[PDB]
């Protein structure tokens, strides 16, 4: 069934799984017309597929062009993420197949489902977690990718960077989270924090700063003072 | 006018005849029913008063042979039987009409309910549902589950009705997931009515059935199927004018006849506030849409 706070550590075991986030994947800015109505412009999206024990994002960018023509957008957008997922997973050896695949969004269930019929031993289950993956074009170079993709276009990254050298998977994912949801509470106070330090840098090859263990223990303590902040900022507390 | 006749009421029971019922009392002198239309099927069904679990009962076409009732004491319930000796029972029912011990199928000449209820019901279908060849009516009580509630136990006991799944292959074309999703007339037009079902008379026979022994039995796969196939045309863009037209007659006369008081256990909310309001079709059930909102307006 869902997947929650009570069954965490299955994130992490070695049964294949993937979580599927949409909700980059129709993006538009609204604006008045010259006649003072309201009209929006699509701009490029992506679906967000996430393996959180290994870290490979499969980083689906959905160009502007997949929209032209075509009505009820938000409606079609859930669709055409499950469309994407089932084509990745049909290109994929049998053996690298995912058991289960994690919706962060009931509204993909249904779509994901039908798309997925042809294999009924695939798992599609949503999860009571509210994981900041939204947050994931506050990360410069997958934004980077995203605007400036002329074409649809699949690209792959590791979102752990080098991490699981040092660390285990759940500590991974768990600095993962804490980083995005910062991001997504105050964007540039979080930025400030990662990249105040010009003598730390980020690797051509990677996607977060080079950070020693002592240096991220640092970082984690300033995210988790901004999350806080922010939350008082907020409630005024 | 066809005669169903009892060799006695041995037990305390409710017996119904289509949409009447009447109270026997243990031993009292009860030899059957008389004066039941010729035309049409019929449902002949009991509730013992010592055990209201289980009601059951059979559908039968007096056309097809000289039926009657008789009560088991081992298997303790009232079963149909078919009489071959066609003498016999023209002697038995004589007697039995002569003596004035039977009650009279009570139809009122304004009233067309039973046949709105039957009118795509056919014997010949129902034994194809309810499997049973060597009898030419057949059983069905309150417990039977369909082979649809089976695959999510004894095939033999199952009521066989076509399985209908919003989210199999059978109603979504590769290729198609969302318009098929989205708009099931390729699942209706296509697959079922052109394939299994052939035409829309047989389609509205097994919705009329599959209505009729949820309400009798209380059968719960039953109840499952008639709205499992009113939704797949409410879900449908494209349906046919005639048969959207005699669906909301249908329906005008199920949720018509239904008991005020199961409206609980025999309406599926999300099903009919759907059909009603959301669907492809929310406009094309007048007759539905008035009764039900003066009916039971509660449910939506
Ligand atoms: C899940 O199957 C059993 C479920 C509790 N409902 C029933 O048993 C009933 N269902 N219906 C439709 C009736 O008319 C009698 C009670």
């Amino acid at each position: 069934g869902a997947m929650n706070s009570s069954n965490y550590a299955e994130l992490f075991n070695n049964d294949i799984k993937l979580f599927v986030d949409d909700t980059n994947v129709y993006r538009v800015t609204v604006h008045k017309t010259f006649e003072g109505n309201v009209a929006t412009k699509a701009i490029n999206g992506c679906i967000f597929t996430l393996n959180p024990k290994t870290g490979h994002l499969f980083l689906k960018i959905i160009h502007t062009s997949v929209w032209a023509g075509q009505k009820r957008l938000s409606q079609l957008a859930k669709w055409k993420t499950a469309e994407e997922v089932s084509a990745l997973v049909r290109s994929l050896p049998k053996e690298e197949q995912p058991k289960q695949i994690i919706v962060t969004r009931k509204a993909m269930l249904d779509p994901l489902e039908v798309h997925m019929l042809d294999f009924p031993n695939i798992a599609i289950r949503p999860t009571e977690l509210r994981l900041p993956f939204s947050a994931a074009m506050s990360i410069d170079k997958l934004s980077d990718v995203v605007m400036k993709a002329t074409e649809p276009q699949m690209v792959l990254f590791n979102i752990y960077d080098d991490w699981l050298d040092r660390i285990s998977s759940y500590t991974a994912f768990s600095r993962l989270t804490l980083l995005l949801r910062a991001l997504k509470t105050n964007e540039e106070s979080a930025k400030m924090i990662l990249l105040s330090d010009p003598t730390i840098t980020i690797k051509s090859y990677h996607l977060w700063p080079s950070f020693t263990d002592e240096q991220w223990i640092t970082i984690e303590s300033q995210m988790r003072d901004l999350i806080l902040t922010e939350y008082g900022r907020k409630y005024n507390v | 006018m066809n005669t169903v006749p009892f060799t006695s009421a041995p037990i305390e029971v409710t017996i119904g005849i289509d949409q009447y019922s009447f109270n026997v009392k243990e031993n009292q002198p009860f030899h059957g029913i008389k004066d039941i239309p010729i035309g049409h099927v019929h449902v002949i069904h009991f509730q013992h008063a010592d055990n209201s679990s289980m009601r059951y009962g059979y559908w039968f076409d007096c056309r097809m042979g000289n039926f009657y009732i008789q009560y088991d004491p081992k298997d303790g319930l009232y079963k149909m039987m078919e009489e071959r000796d066609g003498a016999k029972f023209e002697n038995i029912v004589h007697n039995f009409k002569e003596r004035q011990m039977m009650v009279s199928y009570p139809k009122i000449d304004e009233d067309d309910t039973w046949y709105n209820l039957t009118e795509f019901v056919q014997m010949d279908k129902i034994r194809k549902i309810v499997r049973k060849d060597e009898n030419q009516f057949s059983y069905v009580d309150s417990s039977m589950t369909t082979v649809q509630e089976n695959e999510l136990s004894d095939p033999a006991h199952s009521l066989n009705y076509t399985v209908i799944n919003f989210k199999s292959r059978e109603a979504i074309r590769p290729g198609h997931e969302m318009e098929d999703f989205l708009d099931k007339s390729y699942y209706l037009n296509t697959v079922m009515l052109q394939g299994i079902f052939k035409n829309s008379s047989n389609y509205f026979g097994e919705l009329q059935f599959a209505f009729l022994n949820a309400m009798f039995f209380g059968n719960y796969g039953s109840s499952l199927q008639w709205h499992a196939m009113i939704e797949l045309i409410c879900s449908s863009a494209t349906v046919p004018k005639h048969m959207l037209d005699k669906l909301d007659e249908i329906l005008y006369y199920q949720i018509k006849t239904l008991p005020e008081q199961y409206s609980d256990i025999l309406l599926n909310e999300r099903v009919w506030n759907i059909c009603l309001y959301s669907s492809f079709q929310k406009n094309s059930l007048h007759n539905t849409e008035k009764i039900m909102e003066n009916k039971y307006p509660e449910l939506l």
